[PDB]
């Protein structure tokens, strides 16, 4: 039904060429990149203090 | 201490239990061949080998065991069609037993190998602590593949001291195992020459048989053994993931598009064979042969083979199956009887209208009928309001050619419909949908499932090399910064 | 030798110039600037 | 040097006052001279049909795709 | 069906007065600091 | 349309089917309906569900 | 530990851990056989690619029975 | 030794690392960039697809595009010097070669961003995660703009560099495959989706208990890099998290690596569909329903909907998409509904 | 023959079998219609 | 952007916007993306219409 | 039939939920 | 209908792993209190 | 003066006012 | 740093600004207005 | 010809069990191992 409801919308909205939709996908877009590169800078400076068989 | 996932990091600085492992993954590995192989013989159906062949049947390991010279069966049947007295002990069931035997023993190996891992041959006597010289290593193992390498090329292909590998016609009607020459030259280096497998193993041979003497003799310098970190196993591990993606693409790539080491009879015809109309091309030249030096056409059409009408149908297309249509093909459209023949559609004035064939990307395509300059004749309109090409309104007739339907012709409106909707996708056949009961939908090759598998395990394997290299090469830090 | 062989050779040595020059102007700096 | 140190400097401007707007107009009579579409074999906007086709010119064959482009864009 | 409506109705009027009489009740002085 | 594990749907296919166009925008609880099959029938558990989760 | 009559038989081959040779050793020949199999792999490629034709190669499927 | 100064060159510290990986990152990604920058602006699609796709004739942000090349060249590597241009630059612009020279020069520039990244990390002695996460966009473009057309006809339906042929590309996945009812696909937007939530719950999180470091209302200026405490409550952050959803999270290392797991495997996880959409193995049809729908008439689900719907784009965009085809399909043969 | 001294524990916290116990169900949930057909 | 185009405020329509000398009409990338939505729409509620538009 | 194996998949998921936020590790500082 | 063969696929794919996980918790648990001294040995 | 910078700086920005004033001028070109 | 900083920036803007306002001005006069 | 419920029948019984009494195995040596000092926690 979601699948559904996004086809007829297009059909009748044209949603992609809407600048609205396109600030939302980038804003999803760069969520993710930044989610992923804080979660690399944060977890690749890890003070050691543990040994290599443990977590 | 050990996460789940860092589990089998424990066989890492134990020379002896990673043998014992090793042969562990061997043992699964060649039982899950002979049982694959014994359940393929036990659902296998070896009656009409032109209209129901391997790979109609989604046999996946029995195109492997026939490529290299493996036709006969106990049974008393033959792939090749013809019949076997006392097949030797190289059978397909034979292979499966050979397989199961193997898997047994490297799994007692295996065991022994774990039980006693305190070998003083996995030791160093310089420091006492064990330790393995792979520059060393890699030297002796690459010289025996090498050997084996050019004993396979030169004795098991050439046919000197073996049976060869199947070799075909260029349309995938008779062919059969047999010693092939190597090409020395140019087209040594067409993939579909199949001398140039002979010709590669034994030179590739000769090759690394010597890159394996160089290995043995000469030791690493000392930028590369610090550079590579090549004291460190882990690299090893990272450089042999990189070389297996790598073999697993080509091998994808050369089995998708074709080549000598993938012929039609084996896995099917591939996707392109029906974007260019090869087969379709072959019938008409052959037709037009036969119509040239003098024959009704009737008879020029009845001289067509099954198996080349067979090849020239969507339903044996790769790239038009699901991915969860599971079963063979046979499933999906249940199993060929028979050719219903060529069917030659004209219209009032007498001309040769075709029906414009369905593209493999499309799931429906309308009927459309067209002229031999490409131009709208007749369709089945989806409104039949203003229609003013219906297939009524311009009266077209349908006449058999060498078939089942041969001779016969059919003039009333809803027959012609009939055969016009069937033709629209290839030649038309006769299929029991009562045996497996064959739903209605199609389903993909064995190229097409080995096609995908392999390359979904090579993009995987990409990142495994990729996160094993960076392992080795941050192994000091890699406990924290 | 066709036109294709004769393309695809000189296409080799295209490459080969191009690093030939990237290797040549990082010499000439790396030296004047240790 | 700092970006800003160097914006702000007088003898910047004094060199980026006589090669921008040189640049600026030379990129403009690239295309006003019409000289890019014969560069790159872009159709003005009197070329895309003619009294001979009248219907889009698509390639059809791949080693002979040099001559049919130049029939096809023969007037 | 008109004792369904009946109920619901106290139902939803019995949450909301909840509701609005219990933010009336000096709900800004309950805080941590005081 | 049929929208229930029990009509033959799967997880994926499966979905609360919204609200009858012949209703359009008016209100429709379950006291409103003659019955609860006909409020059923009319697509009265997509006003529910969704006034409900909005709340 | 535990010496086995093979271990005897292949103790020379991993007799030797950790030995080197200083400077380089042989890395130029590496580089020389890497670029020409980087050559042999692009030649094989564009053949099969049927970008570079050659006579007597033609990539179709042939009558090889 | 020569090698040693040059690579001590190369590490040298500047305002932009170079580094042994630049020597391919840089004229890759540059060329990749100019190609496209080039192809958006003066070549034209006309021969290859009968389009417009260029700033000199007329298009703008969103409709320019560097377009695949003609579907008659199959998957010809278009090479300058090619049997198929034979150098004379106009008609490999013509025939469609910027796209492959575009696709090819980006794929390498980014294997060398991913090397960068190897050799950043190396140098600075960390861990190399960053390498770890950006293989996920390596994955996507690999799978989508090289494997997919590999798989299929030719290179013509691999996505075109651009705005609107991107969507191009989205609506022609969705009609012919039905890519929207793959679970990979399902698995990649729950993961992307993901991402973002974490990302945007995080941001939130650490800044609304950050701790009383300061005077001002400003909150920004109460921090300083060499700090060694702690700027927010994780004690209060969990107690509030754990109130509110149920449960929460406790360890630092553990939320990090999580905000990175997420995004990268949903990206593996499409990037695996599409390569298996690549062979048209498709996640296409529910065969259990279409059956039970074709034998009664009175059956329906949205599913069928989306069915009909595919249908209809398909019929309807065939004849535009593929020139080379040359379809017609006359007005009676085109699928609609009622009067509209 | 001898105790191998490479021999190590192995662990699971709760919230790892937590997550472990979603991650197979849910993927069972996507999976079980498609394996259905 | 829903919100928005909920009250018929759709995306860019370039439909046509190239034209030659004559007058002919050259096709760009988003008139492929208006014939897949009238595809979709000429097929989308196909029971539910009786008029030639969609108000 | 298959109704009642995606009803007891969606119950089991329900119930792995209700089991990790009522049986929890606590945390403790 | 229906595959006849997902059940088993379906059923054993959410078993076997689900058991395997519970396994390794359990021993966890069971390695923890042993480590500690107490009424468990 | 020609650091690397100033060889990216200007091999970026060269093309780019390019560009523009190729750009500029076929906002005028009118059919 | 003789011109001040902001005086560069408000002419770069008033630059920018001209440049996008003689794009919008196209999409309306000549090719693509249609 | 069989009935298609046993399947799952024997496949469950078989498996659930047997898991079960492995798990039960596991548990016993983990926290043996854990009550002797040594390596393991
Ligand atoms: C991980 C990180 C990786 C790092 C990124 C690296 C980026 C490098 C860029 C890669 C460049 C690859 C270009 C390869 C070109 C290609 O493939 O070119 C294609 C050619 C094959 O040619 C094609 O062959 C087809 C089959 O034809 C054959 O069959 C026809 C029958 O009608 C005719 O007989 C014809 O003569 C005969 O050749 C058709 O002819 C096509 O038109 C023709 O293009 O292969 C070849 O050059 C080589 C094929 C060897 C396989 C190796 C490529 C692996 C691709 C696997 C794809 C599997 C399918 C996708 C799975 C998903
Ligand atoms: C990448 C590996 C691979 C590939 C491409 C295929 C491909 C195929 N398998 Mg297969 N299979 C595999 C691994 C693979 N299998 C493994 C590891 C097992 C053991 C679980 C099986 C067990 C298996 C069975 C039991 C069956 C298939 C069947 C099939 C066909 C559908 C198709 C040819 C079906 C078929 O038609 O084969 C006769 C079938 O019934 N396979
Ligand atoms: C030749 C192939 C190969 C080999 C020998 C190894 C070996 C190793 N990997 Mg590994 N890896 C590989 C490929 C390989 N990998 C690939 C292709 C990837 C990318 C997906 C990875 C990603 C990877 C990660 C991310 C990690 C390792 C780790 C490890 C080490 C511990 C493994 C472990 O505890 O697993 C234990 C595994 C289990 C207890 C159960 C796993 C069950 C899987 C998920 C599903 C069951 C599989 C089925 C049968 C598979 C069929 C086959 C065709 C694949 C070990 C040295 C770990 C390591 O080094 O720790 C520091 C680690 O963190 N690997
Ligand atoms: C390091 C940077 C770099 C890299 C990796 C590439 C990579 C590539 N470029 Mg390229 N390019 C670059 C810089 C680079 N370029 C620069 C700076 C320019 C501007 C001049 C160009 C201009 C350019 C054009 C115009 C084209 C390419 C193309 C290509 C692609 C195909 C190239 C090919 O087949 O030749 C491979 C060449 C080699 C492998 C040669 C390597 C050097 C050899 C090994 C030296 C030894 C050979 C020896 C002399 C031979 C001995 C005799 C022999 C018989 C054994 C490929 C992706 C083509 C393309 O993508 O078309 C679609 C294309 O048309 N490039
Ligand atoms: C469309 C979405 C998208 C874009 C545009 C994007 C862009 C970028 N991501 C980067 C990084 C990252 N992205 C990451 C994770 C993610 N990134 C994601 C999604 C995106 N990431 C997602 C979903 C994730 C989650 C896994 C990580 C983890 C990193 C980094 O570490 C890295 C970084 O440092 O960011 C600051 C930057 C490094 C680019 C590069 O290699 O330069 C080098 C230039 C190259 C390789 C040339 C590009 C050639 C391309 C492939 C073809 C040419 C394309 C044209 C130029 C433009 C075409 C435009 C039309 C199609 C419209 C760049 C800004
Ligand atoms: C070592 C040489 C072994 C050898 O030549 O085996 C030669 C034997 C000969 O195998 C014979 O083959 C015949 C048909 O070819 C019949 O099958 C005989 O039964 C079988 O003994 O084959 C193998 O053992 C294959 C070895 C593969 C290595
Ligand atoms: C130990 C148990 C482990 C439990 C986990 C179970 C995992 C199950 C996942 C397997 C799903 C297959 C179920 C299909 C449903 C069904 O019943 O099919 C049933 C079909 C068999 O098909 C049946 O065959 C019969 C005899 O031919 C009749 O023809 C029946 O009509 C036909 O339905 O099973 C399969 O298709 C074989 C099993 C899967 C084969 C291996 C996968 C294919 C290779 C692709 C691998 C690439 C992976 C790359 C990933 C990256
Ligand atoms: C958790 C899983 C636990 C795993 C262990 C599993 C144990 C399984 C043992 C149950 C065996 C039943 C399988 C029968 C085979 C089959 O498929 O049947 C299938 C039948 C169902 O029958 C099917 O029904 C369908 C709908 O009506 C259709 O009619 C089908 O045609 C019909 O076959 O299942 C049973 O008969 C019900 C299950 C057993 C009912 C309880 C047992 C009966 C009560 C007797 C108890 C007395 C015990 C005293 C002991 C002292
Ligand atoms: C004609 C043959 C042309 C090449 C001759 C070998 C040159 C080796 C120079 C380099 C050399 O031997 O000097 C040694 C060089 C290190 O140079 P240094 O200046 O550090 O050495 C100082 C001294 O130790 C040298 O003795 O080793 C390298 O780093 C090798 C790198 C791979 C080099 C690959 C070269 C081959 C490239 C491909 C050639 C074309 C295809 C054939
Ligand atoms: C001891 C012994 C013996 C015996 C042996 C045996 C009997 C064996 C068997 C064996 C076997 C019988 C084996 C089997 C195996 C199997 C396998 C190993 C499988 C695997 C599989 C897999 C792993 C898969 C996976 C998957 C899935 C599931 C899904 C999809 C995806 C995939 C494909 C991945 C003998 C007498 C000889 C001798 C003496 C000793
Ligand atoms: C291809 C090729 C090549 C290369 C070339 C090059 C390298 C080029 C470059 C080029 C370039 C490099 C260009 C650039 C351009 C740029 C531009 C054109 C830009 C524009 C911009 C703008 C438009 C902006 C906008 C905006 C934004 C984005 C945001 C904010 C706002 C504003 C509005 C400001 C060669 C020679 C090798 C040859 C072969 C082929
Ligand atoms: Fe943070």
């Amino acid at each position: 039904g979601t699948f559904n409801f996004m086809l007829v919308f297009q059909a009748e909205h044209n949603i992609l060429m809407h600048p609205f939709h396109m600030a939302g996908v980038a804003g999803v877009f760069g969520g993710s990149l930044f989610s992923a590169m804080h979660g690399s800078l944060v977890t690749s400076s890890l003070i050691r203090e543990t040994t290599e068989n443990e977590s | 201490a050990l996460p789940w996932y860092r589990v089998h990091t424990v066989v890492l600085n134990d020379p002896g239990r990673l043998i014992a492992v090793h042969l562990m993954h061997t043992a699964l590995v060649a039982g899950w061949a002979g049982s694959m192989a014994l359940y393929e013989l036990a659902v296998f159906d070896p009656s009409d080998p032109v209209l129901n062949p391997m790979w109609r049947q989604g046999m996946f390991v029995m195109p492997f065991m026939t490529r290299l010279g493996i036709t006969d069966s106990w049974g008393g049947w033959s792939i090749t069609g013809e019949s076997v007295s006392n097949p030797g002990i190289w059978s397909f069931e034979g292979v499966a037993l050979s397989h199961i035997i193997l898997s047994g023993m490297c799994f007692l190996a295996a065991i022994w190998h774990w039980v006693y891992w305190d070998l003083e041959l996995f030791r160093d006597p310089r420091t006492g602590e064990p330790a393995l010289d792979l520059p060393k290593i890699f030297g002796i193992h690459l010289f025996l593949s090498g050997l084996l390498c050019f004993g396979f090329g030169a004795f098991h292909v050439t046919g000197l001291f073996g049976p060869g590998i199947w070799v075909s016609d260029a349309y995938g009607i008779t062919g059969k195992v047999q010693p092939v020459a190597p090409a020395w030259g140019a087209d040594g280096f067409n993939p579909f020459n199949p001398g140039g497998i002979a010709a590669h193993h034994i030179a590739a041979g000769i090759f690394g048989i010597f890159a394996g003497i160089f290995h043995l003799t000469v030791r690493p310098p000392q930028r590369l053994y610090r550079a590579l970190r090549m004291g460190n196993i882990e690299t090893v591990l990272s450089s042999s993931i990189s070389a297996v993606f790598f073999a697993a693409f080509v091998t994808s790539g050369t089995m998708w598009y074709g080549a000598a080491a993938t012929p039609i009879e084996l896995f099917g015809p591939t996707r392109y064979q029906w974007d260019s109309g090869y087969f379709q091309q072959e019938i008409e030249r052959q037709v037009e042969t036969s119509v040239s030096e003098g024959l009704s056409e009737s008879q020029a059409w009845s001289r067509i083979p099954d198996k080349l009408a067979f090849y020239d149908y969507i339903g044996n297309n790769p790239a038009k199956g699901g991915l969860f249509r599971a079963g063979p093909m046979n499933k999906g459209d249940g199993i060929a009887e028979a050719w219903l023949g060529h069917p030659i559609f004209r219209d009032k004035e007498g001309r040769e209208l075709t029906v414009r064939r369905m593209p493999a990307f499309f799931e429906t395509f309308p009927v459309i009928l067209v002229d031999k300059d490409g131009i709208i004749r007749a369709d089945i309109p989806f409104r039949r309001a203003e229609s003013k090409y219906s297939i009524e309104q311009v009266g077209v007739t349908v006449d058999f050619y060498g078939g089942k339907l041969n001779g016969q012709t059919f003039k009333d409106a809803p027959t012609v419909k009939k055969f016009a909707r069937k033709a629209q996708l290839g030649e038309v056949f006769e299929f029991d949908r009562t045996s497996l009961e064959s739903d209605g939908v199609f389903r993909s090759s064995p190229r097409g499932w080995y096609t995908y598998g392999h390359a979904n395990f090579a993009l995987l394997f990409f990142f495994g090399h990729l996160w094993h290299g960076g392992r080795t090469i941050f192994r000091d830090v890699f406990t924290g910064i | 030798m066709t036109a294709s062989l004769s393309n695809f050779i000189a296409s080799l040595i295209a490459g080969g110039v191009v690093v030939g020059v990237i290797a040549i102007a990082l010499i000439v700096i790396s030296k004047s600037d240790r | 040097r700092p970006f800003s140190d160097i914006i702000t400097s007088v003898r910047y401007w004094i060199i980026h006052s006589i090669t921008i707007p040189s640049l600026f107009v030379s990129g403009w009579l690239f295309i006003s001279t019409g000289l890019a579409y014969d560069v790159f074999g872009t159709p003005r906007p009197n070329e895309y049909f003619t009294q001979d086709r009248q219907q889009v010119p698509l390639v059809n064959d791949r080693f002979s795709a040099k001559q049919e482009l130049e029939d096809l864009t023969k007037g | 069906m008109l004792t369904l409506k009946i109920l619901v109705y106290t139902t939803v009027i019995f949450f909301v007065s909840l509701f609005i009489f219990g933010f009336l009740s000096s709900d800004p002085s309950r805080n941590p600091n005081r | 349309v049929s929208g229930s594990l029990l009509y033959g749907n799967n997880i994926i296919s499966g979905a609360v089917v919204p609200s009858s166009n012949a209703i359009g925008m008016h209100f429709y609880p379950i006291w409103e309906a003659a019955s609860v099959d006909e409020w059923l029938y009319n697509g009265g558990p997509y006003q529910l569900i969704v006034l409900h989760f909005l709340l | 530990a535990l010496r086995t009559r093979l271990g005897e038989i292949l103790r020379p081959l991993n007799a030797e851990y950790g030995k080197v040779a200083p400077g380089w050793g042989t890395t130029p020949i590496m580089g020389i056989v890497m670029l020409a199999f980087l050559i042999f792999l692009v030649i094989i490629l564009q053949i099969y690619n049927s970008s570079l034709i050659i006579e007597n190669v033609d990539v179709d499927w042939a009558n090889g029975i | 030794g020569l090698f040693d100064l040059v690579d001590d060159w190369l590490k040298k510290d500047r305002f932009v690392f170079v580094g042994w990986s630049g020597l391919l990152l840089f004229p890759t990604a540059y060329l990749a960039a100019g190609g496209w920058m080039t192809g958006t602006t003066f070549v034209t699609s006309w021969y290859t697809h009968g389009l417009a796709s260029s700033y000199l004739e007329g298009c703008n942000f969103l409709t320019a595009a560097v377009s695949t090349p003609a579907n008659s060249v199959g998957h010809s590597l278009l090479l300058l010097w090619g049997p198929e241009a034979q150098g004379d630059f106009t008609r490999w612009c013509q025939i469609g070669g910027l796209w492959t020279f575009v696709a090819l020069h980006g794929a390498f520039g980014l294997i060398g961003f991913c090397l960068r990244q190897f050799e950043i990390a190396r140098l600075v002695g960390i861990r190399p995660y960053n390498a770890i996460a950006f293989s996920g966009p390596i994955a996507v473009f690999v799978s989508v703009f090289l494997l997919y057309p590999l798989g299929q006809a030719s290179w013509f339906f691999a996505p075109s560099f651009g705005v609107a042929a991107i969507f191009r590309f989205l609506l022609f996945l969705q009609g012919f495959h039905n890519w929207t009812l793959n679970p990979f696909h399902m698995m990649g937007v729950a993961g992307i989706l993901g991402g973002a939530l974490l990302c945007a719950i995080h941001g939130a999180t650490v800044e609304n208990t950050l701790f009383e470091d300061g005077d001002a209302a400003n909150t920004f200026r109460a921090f300083t890099p060499t700090q060694s405490e702690e700027t927010y409550s994780m004690v209060t952050a969990n107690r509030f998290w754990s109130q509110i959803f149920g449960v929460a999270f406790s360890n630092k290392r553990w939320l990090h690596f999580f905000m990175l797991f997420v995004p990268v495997t949903g990206l593996w996880t499409s990037s695996i569909g599409i390569v298996g959409l690549a062979l048209n193995l498709r996640a296409y049809d529910f065969v259990s329903q279409e059956l039970r729908a074709a034998e009664d008439p009175e059956f329906e689900t949205f599913y069928t909907k989306n069915h009909l719907l595919d249908e209809g784009i398909r019929a309807w965009m065939a004849a535009q998409d593929q020139p080379h085809e040359n379809f017609v399909f006359p007005e009676e043969v085109l699928p609609r509904g009622n009067a509209l | 023959t001898g105790p191998n001294p490479n021999k190590q524990a192995v662990e699971l916290n709760r919230t790892s079998l937590y997550w472990g116990l979603l991650l197979i169900f849910v993927l069972a949930v996507l999976f079980s219609s498609y394996f259905f057909n | 952007g829903i919100s928005t185009m909920a009250f018929n405020l759709n995306g860019f329509n370039f439909n046509q916007s190239v034209v030659d000398s004559q007058g002919r009409v050259i096709n760009t990338w988003a008139d492929i993306l208006n014939r897949a939505n009238l595809g979709i729409e000429v097929m989308h509620e196909r029971n539910a219409h009786n008029f030639p538009l969609d108000l | 039939m298959e109704a009642l194996v995606y009803t007891f998949l969606l119950i089991g998921t329900l119930m792995v939920i209700f089991f990790a936020v009522f049986f929890r590790e606590t945390p403790r500082i | 209908e229906v595959q006849f063969g997902a059940y088993l696929a379906v059923l054993l794919g959410t078993f076997l792993p689900a058991l395997f996980l519970v396994n390794l918790f359990i021993q966890t648990e069971a390695r923890k209190a042993g480590k500690a001294g107490g009424q468990d040995s | 003066i020609f650091t690397f910078r100033w060889l990216a700086v200007h091999g970026l920005a060269i093309p780019t006012v390019f560009f523009l004033g190729g750009i500029t001028a076929m906002q005028f070109i009118q059919r | 740093g003789r011109v001040p900083l902001w005086l560069v920036g408000l002419v770069g803007g008033f630059a920018v600004i001209t440049i996008v306002s003689l794009f919008i001005y196209g999409s309306y006069s000549g090719l693509g207005s249609s």
